[PDB]
């Protein structure tokens, strides 16, 4: 299981190279923005529990086909299991923000998750609409652009880490498709 | 029409192939062996003391949803860890199905049959690590020493695997406490005829599965069968 | 891949929790101490060819019996494969300086090493000779900084704790 | 397990006491002297493979009855098993001085450690002579008075951290007696 | 111990069966082969002080580097401890000729040997030269009988294959 | 475990001597009576089904108190276990005759059994009368003096093999009573 | 044939004396330094084609004037006699490492060589440049042992000195 530090190790392992000066300049940028990285994800871990019910029940009022009887959100057992993996997928992109790389994702979350939604009968067209609402939330919380939650922070730039988490959600959105 | 890699619009070859039918026969022997290994537990008409789910009304349904997420993590294994799970369960079932060549023949074909037998044969003669309560701290510290070495592949290089993990959701792991705390008491408050059937079968389990003609490992197993029942396969990372 | 980030998120994934304030604080340790181990990283990378010749011949300086016929240094290409392995160990200690931990040693240099050197009849006491010659060859304000020599050499004697 | 940080929790939880201003100076002393504590255990784990050979071979010149027929170090399994728990008790006391408290010995090593040895036939005084040699290596490396290996260090005093690791081996030494 | 007798009782205990004629015929192998494996029993036991002396220095003849300080052959009582170990091994080879199997070598000499010799800085390649010198100095009709020389050497290179 | 060939090893390893001409007279004789020994086990594997029924019904004809309600032969479940463990100790002594030593009895039969039989409500007086009656059934098969079934064999004295199994049955009949 | 044995008894015969207790110490030096000069000799025997192929064209890469009309290597018979005369010289270097002294060099290769090579116009500086090429081609842990390179590069610059 790898991270942003070990990604440049295995990139330098295959060419048998020591990590020279041209490879540390991304890593010296990675430790210079490490205070912004912990300040980014501490708005994600802050109110993730309301963020899931914002997302999956936001998908229900967007698409009411799943709460039809016989559907994938009809049973009290079945809706609790959608809230079970609705916060797992928010948990595994929070691991992708601490690691600085999505190498933690597709071996522990997306490995075989694509076919087990097809074989169980989960409609994959609404699942991409499920993960996009938390994608719209996570670009708001680390840019401090929510409606009803502004948190105490230090100003500056977070457009680079906005696109990093936004590249993680459609990594889910293309693998489970 | 041509293949789906160029200029098509829907996924094809939705047909029951050879590998799907090979998975389909192997799932059905898994529902036969786990049927037959539950026959020793429920042998009369009543359910036994150890075929229980939980105590709290929300905890009995949490046993399934943990175990439904436990069987996904065996599916979520890597290609090296699947292949080491493949042949080690082949080896531990020939030791299980000992004296028969026909019972040895069936497990070499069917791969989920191998996981089904050696999990159930551990729970038929109750050589599990949950069902044994050691009588004293002499036997307990022998039992607490061996399973920490069995927990030493939960972290192979000091970083944790997924197979040792028990928390899958928010507030999940606290039910995993009290399900095993009640399982520790029910093993302690089991019948007196069953618990001395446990120690003799577990000391017969460890002498054939892990000792292999060693005089020292058989001597500690005959002194401490609680440490013998904590010995498991190394395909289980926990 | 034992690292700072990897062992703190696998413990959270073991219990199924989010990364809490105990877990963000370990990455805060990877700013202050990460200045020192990364400063020793290009010191080893920029001068690696002068290490493995001048600290690689200390294997056959002390253990001179390996050149003799029969043992593991009996010809040129087994001598040449010996300098390649200390260069392999010099990469994996340079790779451990940038992961913040003991990652690339524990998977690619330590695990299974004690069965390869047995069946290939390679003496591991000769392996720790050429590593401990690099362990004491440290003028502390001249190779690197004062604290960079601590974290660089901490992986060296960990390897002697592993090979012996 | 416990440490020195959360020891003041459980001592103040039983009296329902806040950890207020009267109890801050015992923990801020653990912070300013904490950078020595990372410099403390670095001298232990650097030489932990050679302390265990320093101890067990130190027991044979002091007591050559272990290699005798009927001795407890006679079989080559038993020498390796005596070598196995040489560093196991050394790995655990390295956890304690990082913790600042010997609680991790008292539930993962010492709970039932005494009576399991005498039922197996392990002599007590040789294991007492195991840890008293390893107490002497522990105080020698921690002040860098070891007479053949000197490591680079920052100057000052570690007599309090010498006494802290010396307050752990007699806890091993009194419980197995 | 793993012998001919100890295997078939554990095989019948694994099956939960009485000793049948498959297990009964294994001890028939201890009737014709025990006349030759016990022919080389007392030849080692009656001459155990001769084989230890002029093969224990053949360890030191191939590896004369141990007499330098820091190594294992640096003082006389270490060499007096060194001749005891190959006297331990040839006692165990005599113990496995009289038992039929390879039990006393496995239970007492090989199990745990790979953990002690790495931490105590003892070269197992220096062990194996003293073992293998007794194999090829062994004359077939002079030292023992013809079939006993095949039998005694077969337990000898098991230990060479155990250490390497 | 041990056996007969391994007993002279651990008798010689008890002083770390060798195995020479002193201890080999018991072992060079052992191959000579090996064809007596292999014919003794062949006699006892032939007839194990009735000689447990000779024993567990001879226990009935002297003690009918277990078919009395509240005994240990009142249940058909319990009468199988008296027949199942009547032959396991017969299987273990036939292991001991093939091994030449009773080493498999004090770990797989004897140890734990007295602590077993108190926790079952086992009558201890039934233990001694079961083994001693089938002791005379065992040596009747070995010395070919079974008065309702004969067997073809090779001629010679065999009371040394009859006394060796007579030294095994009084071991297991002693501690559990 | 100057060696260690054929000088201590060519002095014991020049005074009419027995083998002295002086001269039994000089053969104890033949026991010690044999294993560096035998292992340098056996390395030369399995590598001879390779080392005289490289030594011979070091003459002709340096000295291109030798193919001129009237010079030393002016036709293919003379090129074949050049590579023969450096195959002979390192065979004598292999011989001196067995005898242990400089005996086989100066009575089969060096005595006469001032007078032979002057009359046939064979240059001494081209003979030196082939032998001095392989003196610093020797790599100290890679080719042979540490002290085995001392013995092999003692007879080489003996021959560079005696020719020049
Ligand atoms: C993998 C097999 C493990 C090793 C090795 C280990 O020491 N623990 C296993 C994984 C693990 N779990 C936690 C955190 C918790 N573990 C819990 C389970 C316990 N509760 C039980 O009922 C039983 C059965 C006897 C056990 C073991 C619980 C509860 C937690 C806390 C979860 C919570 O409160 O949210 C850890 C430590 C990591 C951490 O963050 O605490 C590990 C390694
Ligand atoms: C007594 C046990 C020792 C000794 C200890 C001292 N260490 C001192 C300072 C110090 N050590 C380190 C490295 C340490 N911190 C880390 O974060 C890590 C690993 C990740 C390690 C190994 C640091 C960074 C410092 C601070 C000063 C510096 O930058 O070097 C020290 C000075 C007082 C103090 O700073 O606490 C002492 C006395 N020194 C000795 O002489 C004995 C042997
Ligand atoms: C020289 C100082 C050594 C020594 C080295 C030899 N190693 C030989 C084979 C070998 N070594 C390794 C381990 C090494 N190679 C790696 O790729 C990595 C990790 C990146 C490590 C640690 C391997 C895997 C192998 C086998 C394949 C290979 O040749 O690379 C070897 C040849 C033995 C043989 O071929 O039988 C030698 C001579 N030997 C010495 O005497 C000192 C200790
Ligand atoms: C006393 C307990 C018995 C009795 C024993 C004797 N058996 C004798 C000889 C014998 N038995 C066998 C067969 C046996 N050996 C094997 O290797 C196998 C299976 C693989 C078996 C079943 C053999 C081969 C022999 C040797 C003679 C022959 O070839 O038949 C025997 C003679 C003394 C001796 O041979 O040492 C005795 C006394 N005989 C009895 O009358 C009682 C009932
Ligand atoms: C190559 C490096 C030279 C070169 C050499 C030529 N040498 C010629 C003849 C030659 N070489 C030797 C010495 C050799 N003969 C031995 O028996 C031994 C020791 C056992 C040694 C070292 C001798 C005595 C001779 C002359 C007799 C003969 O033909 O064999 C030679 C031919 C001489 C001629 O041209 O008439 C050549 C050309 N040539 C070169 O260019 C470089 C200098
Ligand atoms: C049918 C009902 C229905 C809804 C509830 C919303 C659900 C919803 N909210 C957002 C958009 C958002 N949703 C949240 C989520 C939350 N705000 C918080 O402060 C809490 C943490 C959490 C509710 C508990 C946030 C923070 C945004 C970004 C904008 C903002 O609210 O400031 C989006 C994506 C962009 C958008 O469409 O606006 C959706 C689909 N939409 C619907 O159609
Ligand atoms: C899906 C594939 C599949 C198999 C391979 C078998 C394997 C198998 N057999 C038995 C159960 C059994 N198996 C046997 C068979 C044998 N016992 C012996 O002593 C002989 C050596 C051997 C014949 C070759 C017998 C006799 C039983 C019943 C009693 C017992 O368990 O020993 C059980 C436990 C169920 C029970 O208790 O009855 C299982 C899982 N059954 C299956 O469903
Ligand atoms: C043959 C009859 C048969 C049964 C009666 C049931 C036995 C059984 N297994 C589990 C449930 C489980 N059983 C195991 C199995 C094991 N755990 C270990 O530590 C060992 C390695 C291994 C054999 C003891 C595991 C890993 C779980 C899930 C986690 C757990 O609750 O322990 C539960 C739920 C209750 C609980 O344990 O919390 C039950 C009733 N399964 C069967 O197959
Ligand atoms: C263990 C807990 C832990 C944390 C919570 C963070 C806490 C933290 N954040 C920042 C500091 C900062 N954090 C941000 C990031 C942001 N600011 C915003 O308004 C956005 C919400 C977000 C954009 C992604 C910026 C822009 C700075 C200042 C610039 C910088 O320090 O690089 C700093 C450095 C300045 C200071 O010391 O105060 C620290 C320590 N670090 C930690 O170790
Ligand atoms: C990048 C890793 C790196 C290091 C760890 C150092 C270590 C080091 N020093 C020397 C080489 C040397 N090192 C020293 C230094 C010292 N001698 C002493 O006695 C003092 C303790 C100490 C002063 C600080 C001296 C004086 C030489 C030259 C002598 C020699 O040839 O070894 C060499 C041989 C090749 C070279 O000169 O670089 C190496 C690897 N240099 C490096 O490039
Ligand atoms: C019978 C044989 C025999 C021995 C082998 C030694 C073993 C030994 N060494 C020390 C004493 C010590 N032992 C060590 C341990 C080591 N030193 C190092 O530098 C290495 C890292 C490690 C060996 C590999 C250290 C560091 C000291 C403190 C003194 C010093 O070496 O500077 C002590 C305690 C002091 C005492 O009671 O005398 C003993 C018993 N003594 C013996 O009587
Ligand atoms: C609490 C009680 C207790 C035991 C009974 C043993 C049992 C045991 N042995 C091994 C581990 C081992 N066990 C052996 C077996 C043997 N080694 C030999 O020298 C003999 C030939 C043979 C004993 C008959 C070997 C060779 C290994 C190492 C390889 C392996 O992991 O199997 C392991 C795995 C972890 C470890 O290495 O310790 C365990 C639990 N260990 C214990 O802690
Ligand atoms: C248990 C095993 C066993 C033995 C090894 C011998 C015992 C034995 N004989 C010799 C001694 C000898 N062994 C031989 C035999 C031979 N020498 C050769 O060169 C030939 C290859 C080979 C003949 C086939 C000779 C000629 C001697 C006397 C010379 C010598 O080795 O000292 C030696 C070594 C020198 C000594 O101490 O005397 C030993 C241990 N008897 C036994 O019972
Ligand atoms: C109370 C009810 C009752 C019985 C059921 C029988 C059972 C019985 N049989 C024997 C005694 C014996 N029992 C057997 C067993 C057998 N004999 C054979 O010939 C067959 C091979 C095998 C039956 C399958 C043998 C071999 C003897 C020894 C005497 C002999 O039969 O030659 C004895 C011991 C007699 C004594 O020493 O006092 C008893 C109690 N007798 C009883 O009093």
């Amino acid at each position: 299981m790898l991270d942003a530090f070990s990604r440049v190790v295995v990139n330098s392992d295959a060419k048998a190279a020591y990590v020279g000066g041209s490879d540390l300049q991304a890593l010296k940028s990675f430790i210079a923005d490490g205070n912004k990285r912990l300040d980014a994800v501490n708005s994600i871990v802050s109110n993730a529990s309301c963020m899931v019910s914002d997302a999956v029940s936001g998908m229900i009022c967007e698409n009411p086909g799943l709460i039809s009887p016989g559907g994938n959100c009809y049973t009290n057992r079945r809706m609790a299991a959608c809230l079970r993996d609705g916060e797992i997928i928010l948990r595994y992109v929070s691991y992708a923000l601490l690691a600085g790389d999505a190498s933690v994702l597709e071996d522990r979350c997306l490995n075989g998750l694509k076919e087990t939604y097809i074989a169980l009968g989960v409609p994959t067209n609404s699942s991409i609409r499920a993960v996009s609402i938390m994608k719209a939330q996570a670009v708001a919380f680390i840019t401090n652009t929510a409606t009803e939650r502004k948190m105490s922070f230090a100003a500056g730039d977070c457009t680079s880490l906005a696109s990093e988490v936004a590249s993680y959600f459609d990594r889910v959105g293309a693998a489970i498709s | 029409q041509t293949g789906l890699v160029n200029s098509k619009f829907s996924a094809r070859m939705a047909k029951k192939t050879a590998k799907q039918t090979k998975n389909k026969v192997d799932e059905y022997m898994a529902r036969s062996v786990q049927r037959q290994y539950k026959q020793a537990a429920v042998a009369t008409g009543v359910y036994g003391t150890q075929c229980t789910e939980g105590t709290v009304k929300g905890a009995a349904e949490a046993s399934r949803s943990a175990a439904l997420s436990r069987q996904f993590r065996i599916k979520q294994r890597s290609a090296f860890s699947k292949a080491h799970d493949l042949f080690e369960f082949r080896k531990h079932a020939i030791i299980a199905a000992a004296g028969c060549s026909y019972e040895e023949k069936m497990v070499t074909r069917f791969p989920k049959l191998a996981a089904a037998m050696v999990l159930g044969q551990t729970e038929m003669m109750r050589t599990c690590s949950r069902y044994v309560v050691p009588e004293s701290v002499e036997e307990e510290y022998m039992a607490a020493s061996v399973d920490k070495q069995m927990k030493r592949r939960g972290a192979p290089g000091g970083v944790y695997s997924l197979s040792c993990a028990e928390g899958v959701a928010k507030g999940q792991a606290e039910i995993a406490r009290v399900s095993a705390l009640g399982a520790a008491y029910r093993a302690a408050s089991k019948s007196a005829s069953a618990v001395t059937a446990e120690r003799y079968n577990s000391m017969a389990y460890g002498r054939v599965h892990f000792a292999h003609g060693c005089s020292y490992e058989e001597q500690q197993f005959n002194k401490y069968p609680a440490a013998a029942a904590a010995m498991r396969s190394d395909s289980y990372g926990y | 891949m034992k690292s700072v980030i990897t062992t703190v998120v696998s413990a959270a994934d073991a219990a199924g929790r989010f990364p809490s304030n105990s877990d963000l604080e370990s990455i805060q340790g990877n700013i202050q101490r990460s200045a020192a181990r990364l400063e020793a990283a290009e010191k080893l990378a920029g001068n690696h060819e002068a290490v493995v010749k001048e600290a690689g011949d200390a294997c056959f300086a002390k253990y001179a019996y390996l050149k003799n016929p029969g043992e593991a240094g009996e010809n040129q290409e087994k001598i040449n494969k010996c300098y390649r392995d200390v260069d392999h160990y010099m990469r994996l200690v340079n790779y451990c300086l940038v992961v913040g931990g003991t990652g690339p040693l524990d998977e690619w240099g330590i695990a299974g090493a004690r069965e390869v050197y047995r069946t290939l009849n390679l003496p591991t006491s000769a392996y720790v000779a050429s590593i401990a010659y690099t362990r004491d060859r440290l003028c502390v304000p001249r190779d690197m900084s004062a604290q960079a020599g601590v974290e660089f050499s901490a992986y060296l004697d960990y390897l002697i704790n592993a090979l012996s």
